[PDB]
């Protein structure tokens, strides 16, 4: 508390906090310089991919009434918010999109992570490939996807030893297998994929990242539970497999879901 | 209440013995009846002191449990339970998150309770020390026969008998006494025995010879007296109540802290609410804007600050114990440094309490002996043949003896059997002439006339060691005028000589000068007896002068005094340079008081009392202008008649004050008078008559060895070695730590800012939370601790004894200059250092700063497990969270890195780190151990769940570095300014 | 090539090892300095 001296305070901070914002910004802007536009410096924190899905699960749960239409207007929203993305109206011209193997094929290298070439071209994906999926008002349809990682080639396990879905139409070479499970077998699993299989096609990898590939489209795998059980909380775990895929006791989303469906009506 | 006790006593030594019995329904010769004794008991109550209203054990601990931050921390704990309550009910989130969070906060106080229950303890056993002085039994006469009784059963009226060795059981009127001497040190602080006779001798009850006081002890003789006062109603019974029942009060340091808690609260609630209204303007309800206000507690409340101040206080006290200086209270560590006036008792405090030979007069010359403990002075004379003739009388005409078994202990410290003056002579000769026993053997005593009351002299006759004689020597000593009235000759430099009126005056000079030094004077003379009239086996008559007692050879004078302790004069000098006022306050007589006053420097050369002037000028004192007198010397008998306002003025108007012949209540008044002015006062004393004063001082210091137990109980500090120079040290410590505490407040508070800003910008910028609750506690109860504590080993940045005492009203421990420095400036550079590491971690994991704005809602959205980063990648909940907690971890570490700087710059308030150097090893220890703790919390496995602390990549460690160095430079720059321009700007804005 | 898997690994174990080692050393050094006299 002074007088005719406050001007000696205000003016001080004006060009001291000035000098300091100026230095702080000074150091952000140097740091920023030393990073790729195309690729982060570290990726060991997305290290194995997580598996995420379209139905916005309140708390990993989808309890809803069949005898009510708006008892599930919510989930349908996120479904369409996601699905509106896979429009064939959107994917227009030979640029920047590409028609790819209607059947799961191999990886597609598109050069380096440079801008020496324009936008790296992106494979197409018809939402029609998700036959069957308002969605399932009963016995719901759930859409799965693999979290994008720049330069990540997902590698399906090679058939050598025992494998859960034992060699059943196993596309060993070019598909990343997704199986859903819960003992307690009161469901009816069905899988709408690309070429018909229940996995992700290797022909979408590696992801090249937004700055080099905006409007890129990652695959999907519809999962319909036209089960023969009703009006109870059912705990099902969809999970992906592969060499590059691991799971965690804490990250309950690390390469897998956990859904609490309840078609209560 | 206690004001009545501050008045002096009123009595009945003037009554006749008969009148006294009359007044107490008692018989002088038979004493009370067993019947009337018992009756008079239930009437008045026991001969016993009534214990003071103590303060219980429970309430002592519980009053600390709301010690500022304490209460505020309950508000957090309780409101973090507003979280676990709404959660574990509606939305059961299974965790120890906000439960265990809430818990820590409160039990942070409970265990901390022992630190302020360590800071404000009280050793209050005054009354129990007083109670010890009442004997267990008394000898009364009832129904004409004497019997011993429980001393409590003693009542006003009955006949009591006391003899050498025992304690005065109650206040008595002497009706009969035979050769009775008494020790009244409990009242006067003077121990030399005093006669008791039945005849009243002074209108003053504390001075008359026919009253013997409780809390004193009959030293020799036999006496009988009538009990006039019992239990609480005795002179010293009142002193006990007064001393015991005083209101202790708040110390300076305590008041400095309380004042800091107000400033602290003051900004905790200004920002606390300021981020309720700002949160509201941004779209937050009374469910969100409220949770943040209470939110902004921890960040503002230093949880580690109490503990720090305490360990600092404690660590300083430990050093002073290592200098033979015991402190009973933690708060008492500082007070000596804020002390403006010291009220010192004289005897056994400033002085050694030990009649020592000070000067001699012989060879027509004044000499000065060494009076110090360790005899630090020099040799005065040994050559003179006179000296030895004198020495001879001093050793021979002397009946004192060194108590058995002390060859181990030094002369001046060893206990002697005998009166003070004779012990003085004994210790003098033993010291500078070898064994006195040696002399008393070589010259056997054949007869002597012990010092009479009437003769006013003591002589002996001795066989002379000299074989060529082996004839008879006469030696005598006594009143210097009386020894000259019995002299014909004078041993000058070996040979006798007529006592010319010329010398009869050089003596008379010496006698008056030494007498003026406030010293006790003795005359000495001898006579080599004429062998003719005195055979080898000649008989002498000590009953009737069978020998000459007139016309003897005068040899010399010796003068003695209870002299100052060695370092006292200098100790006084040092305090006065520190701008501290030293006032003597003594129960002793004024001549003696004043003499020592001059001797220890309380009164300086040239200074004068009105009486000095009037004597010099040969005018009346009514005609002296009082303001010409800077010194004064006030007798207790005069002090008694003065109003408190009149004392205040005496206090205002003098620089060199001596209150002499003061009672215990009067020492208290002076102190109260001194405090009334505003001063912080240290009482230093050693007797039961200092108790009320010690107990009233802001800090009471007592003498360890000589100190009575009562003084010791009443004090806050004990000088275990009776080394008064310790006082100087104490003030110097109290000054040092006051400063070094500021430094530790500054250091601790600075990290407040980098801990707060993150949560704010979290709300204001909608970015992910940069630092977490848990992370902050590791800084406050972990990494900042040893650094904070270690600042107490900082030194002086100048000669702090060279500066005046602080004005306690104006010079606060925590001022605005410190908040603007810790908050406005340094803490601000610290926040950016932290925020930088933040942006680095996220930016390097794919979240550039620009995209961070507005995200927290997605980011903290637990249901999104595919948050898209800046590069296009997708993140689960736990994934991104692991990154955030890594940020929490590197932010934590950023602080440490910049607390490095804050530590080195808080090391000094004025000096360059290049001037002060880095000799503080505890501080350096702080840096290493602090960093070791952080590395631990980061890299130790398990601490990623027990504390959500993640490992840091080596590069992470250096983010803050440019910010740590900028702090060093900024501050080193700024104090370089300070020094160059002492007068004005940077100093008046930022100098602590 | 298609076998770039080091791009998603970090040796946190060795970090945690070297971190603790350094912590222990700094810890010790601190003592050595403090106990320069007691
Ligand atoms: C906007 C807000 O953000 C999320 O919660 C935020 C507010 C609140 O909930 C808490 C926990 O209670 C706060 C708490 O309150 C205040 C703090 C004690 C605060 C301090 C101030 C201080 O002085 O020391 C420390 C800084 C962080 C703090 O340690 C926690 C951190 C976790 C958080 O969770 C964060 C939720 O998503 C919430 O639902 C949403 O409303
Ligand atoms: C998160 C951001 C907005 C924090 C910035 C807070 C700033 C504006 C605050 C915090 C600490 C404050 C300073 C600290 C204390 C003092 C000393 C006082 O006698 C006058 C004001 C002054 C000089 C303050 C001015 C404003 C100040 C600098
Ligand atoms: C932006 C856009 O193209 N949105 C469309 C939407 O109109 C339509 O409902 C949906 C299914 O036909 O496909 C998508
Ligand atoms: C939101 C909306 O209007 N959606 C419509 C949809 O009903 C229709 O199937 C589609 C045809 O492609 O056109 C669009
Ligand atoms: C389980 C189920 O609902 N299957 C249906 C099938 O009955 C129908 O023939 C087809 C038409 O598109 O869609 C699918
Ligand atoms: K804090
Ligand atoms: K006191
Ligand atoms: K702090
Ligand atoms: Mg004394």
């Amino acid at each position: 508390r002074t007088g005719s001296s406050w001007f000696k305070i205000f003016l001080f901070y004006l060009i001291f906090y000035g000098c300091l914002a100026g230095i702080f910004i000074g150091t952000i802007q140097v740091l920023l310089l030393t990073l790729s536009d195309f690729e982060p410096k570290y990726q060991d924190r997305v290290a194995p991919p997580g598996l995420s899905h379209a139905p916005y699960a309140i708390k990993t749960e989808i309890s809803f009434s069949i005898s009510n239409p708006k008892s599930y207007e919510s989930f349908v929203k996120s479904m369409h918010k996601l699905m509106d993305l896979y429009n064939e109206s959107s994917q227009a011209g030979n640029s920047p999109f590409e028609d790819c193997s209607d059947t799961p094929a191999d990886y597609i290298k598109r050069g380096d992570l440079d801008d020496s070439q324009g936008q790296k071209k992106a494979c197409r994906f018809s939402r029609m490939w998700l036959k069957n999926c308002g969605y399932a008002e009963g016995k719901p349809c759930v859409v799965a996807k693999l979290n994008r990682i720049i330069g990540f080639y997902p590698k399906p396990l090679k058939n050598t030893t025992d494998l859960p879905e034992q060699l059943q139409a196993n596309y060993n070479q070019y598909v990343l297998p997704l199986r859903c499970a819960a003992r307690e077998k009161i469901g009816s699993i069905e899988y709408f994929g690309l070429g018909g299989y229940a996995g992700f096609p290797l022909q979408y990898y590696p992801y090249y990242g937004k700055r080099l590939q905006k409007k890129y489209l990652q695959p999907l795998l519809a999962i319909q539970f036209t089960n023969l059980t009703q009006n109870m909380e059912l705990r099902i775990e969809c999970k992906v497999y592969g060499e590059n895929i691991d799971y965690s006791e804490k990250d309950r989303f690390r390469g897998r879901f956990e859904v609490k469906i309840e078609v209560k009506s | 209440l206690d004001e009545l006790k501050k008045e002096v006593s009123m009595d009945d030594h003037k009554l006749s013995l008969d009148e006294l019995h009359n007044k107490y329904g008692t018989d002088l010769t038979r004493g009370l009846t067993n019947a009337r004794a018992k009756e008079i008991l239930a009437r008045d109550g026991p001969n016993s002191l009534t214990p003071p209203p103590t303060t219980p054990e429970w309430i002592k601990f519980c009053r600390q449990l709301f010690g500022g931050f304490s209460i505020l921390l309950w508000i957090g704990a309780i409101l973090c339970f507003l979280a676990y309550g709404i959660q574990a009910a509606t939305e059961d989130e299974p965790a120890n998150d906000n439960l265990y969070l809430g818990v820590v906060l409160s039990t942070v106080v409970i265990v901390t309770g022992c630190f302020s229950y360590y800071q404000e303890a009280k050793s209050s056993r005054i009354m129990d020390s007083f109670k010890n002085m009442v004997p267990q039994q008394a000898l009364v006469i009832r129904d004409g026969e004497k019997s011993t009784i429980n001393a409590e059963f003693v009542v006003a009226g009955d006949l009591v008998e006391v003899k050498g060795g025992d304690r005065i059981p109650a206040d008595l009127r002497i009706i009969s006494a035979h050769g009775c001497k008494v020790d009244n040190s409990s009242l006067t602080g003077e121990s030399e025995p005093q006669t008791r006779s039945p005849e009243f001798s002074s209108e003053n009850p504390l001075e008359t010879r026919n009253i013997a006081f409780f809390s004193t002890n009959c030293v020799e003789g036999t006496a009988r007296g009538v009990v006039v006062y019992t239990g609480d109603r005795t002179v010293m019974g009142r002193i006990a109540t007064l001393a015991s029942g005083l209101e202790v009060g708040r110390t300076p340091i305590a008041i400095e802290i309380e004042h800091f808690i107000h400033i602290i609260t003051g900004v905790a609630v200004f920002l606390g609410v300021s981020f309720f209204i700002l949160s509201l303007i941004l779209g937050y309800s009374w469910l969100e804007a409220v949770i943040f206000l209470i939110g902004i507690i921890v960040a503002n409340v230093p949880e580690g600050l109490l503990a720090t101040v305490t360990v600092c206080l404690t660590l300083t006290a430990k050093r002073m114990a290592r200098k033979n200086c015991l402190v009973k209270n933690l708060e008492a560590v500082e007070t000596l440094g804020s002390t403006s006036t010291i009220c010192s008792d004289k005897t056994g405090t400033l002085t050694q309490n030990r009649m020592t030979v000070a000067h001699m007069w012989f060879d027509n010359q004044i000499h000065e002996a060494d009076t110090t403990e360790n005899q630090s002075g020099a040799a005065f004379d040994k050559t003179s043949a006179t000296w030895s003739a004198l020495s001879r009388i001093a050793a021979l005409c002397n009946r004192a003896v060194f108590q058995a078994g002390q060859d181990n202990v030094p002369i001046l410290k060893r206990s002697v059997a005998g009166d003070a003056s004779e012990s003085a002579l004994l210790k003098c000769i033993e010291l500078c002439c070898g064994s006195v026993q040696g002399m008393r053997d070589r010259n056997p005593k054949i007869v002597e006339i012990p010092f009479n009351s009437t003769n006013k002299y003591q002589l002996s006759i001795h066989e002379n060691e000299k074989s060529s004689e082996s004839r008879y020597l006469l030696v005598m000593k006594g009143a210097p005028e009386r020894i000259l009235d019995r002299c014909s000759t004078i041993l000058l430099n070996g040979a006798e000589e007529p006592l010319k009126e010329d010398m009869k005056e050089a003596f008379q000079n010496a006698y008056l000068e030494l007498g003026g030094l406030g010293e006790r004077v003795l005359g000495f003379c001898h006579f080599a007896l004429p062998e003719d009239k005195y055979n080898e086996g000649y008989p002498f008559d000590a009953d009737e002068p069978n020998f000459p007692t007139t016309d003897l050879c005068f040899v010399g004078l010796m003068a003695m005094i209870d002299p100052p302790r060695a370092a006292v004069p200098d100790a006084v000098g040092k305090c006065r340079s520190a701008g501290i006022k030293v006032i003597m306050v003594t129960g002793d007589h004024p001549i003696t008081a004043k003499a020592i006053a001059k001797g220890v420097g309380i009164i300086s050369e040239g200074n004068e009392t009105i009486e000095d002037i009037a004597a010099r000028l040969n005018i009346p004192i009514g005609q002296v202008n009082p303001r010409d007198a800077k010194a004064c010397v006030v007798h207790g008998s005069d002090l008694k008649d003065l109003s408190t306002e009149v004392l205040d003025d005496i206090l205002h108007y003098h620089t060199e004050i001596v209150f002499a012949r003061t009672s215990p209540q009067q020492k208290l008044i002076i102190v109260e008078g001194c405090q009334r002015q505003g001063a912080i006062v240290a009482v230093t004393g050693d007797g039961v008559n200092d108790s009320p004063a010690l107990k009233k001082a802001d800090i009471g210091v007592a003498m360890g060895i000589s100190g009575s137990d009562v003084s010791k109980q009443a004090a806050d500090m004990i000088l275990l070695d009776d080394n008064f120079a310790s006082i100087v040290t104490g003030v110097e410590e109290g000054r040092l730590i006051f400063d070094n505490l500021k430094k530790s407040i500054a250091y601790t508070l600075t990290s407040n800012i980098p801990e707060i800003t993150p949560f704010l910008v979290f709300i204001i910028g909608n970015v992910p939370l940069p630092l977490g609750t848990v992370t902050i506690l590791c800084i406050d109860l972990g990494t900042d601790m040893v650094p904070a504590i270690s600042l107490a080993y900082e030194q002086a940045e100048s000669d702090i004894m060279k500066r005046q005492p602080r004005n306690p009203k104006t010079d606060k421990l925590v001022n605005e200059r410190l908040i603007s420095m810790a908050y406005g400036q340094i803490g601000m550079i610290q926040a950016l250092g932290g925020f930088f590491s933040y942006f680095v971690i996220l930016a390097e994991n794919g979240f550039l700063p620009m995209d961070l704005i507005g995200k927290r809602v997605r980011w903290d959205d637990r249901w999104i497990s595919d948050v898209e980063d800046s590069f296009g990648q997708q993140w689960t909940y736990e994934q991104r969270k692991i990154v955030e907690f890594t940020c929490h971890t590197s932010f934590f570490i950023s602080i440490v890195v910049v607390q490095w700087a804050d530590l080195i710059i808080c090391k000094t308030r004025r000096n360059s780190i290049f001037q002060q150097g880095m000799k503080n090893k505890i501080l350096i220890f702080g840096l290493f151990e602090e960093t070791a703790l952080a590395a631990f919390l980061s890299y130790c496995p398990g601490t990623d769940v027990a504390l959500r602390m993640y490992p840091l990549k080596p590069s992470w460690w250096f983010c803050a570095f440019p910010y740590s160095l900028i702090i060093f430079l900024y501050d080193e720059m700024r104090r370089f300014i300070i020094r160059r321009s002492p007068g004005g700007w940077v100093e008046q804005e930022t100098y602590y | 090539g298609p076998d770039n898997d080091e791009r998603f690994t970090y040796d946190y174990y060795r970090l945690r090892v070297v971190g603790l080692i350094v912590a222990a050393v700094l810890c010790v050094i601190g003592i050595i300095i403090l106990l320069a006299g007691k």
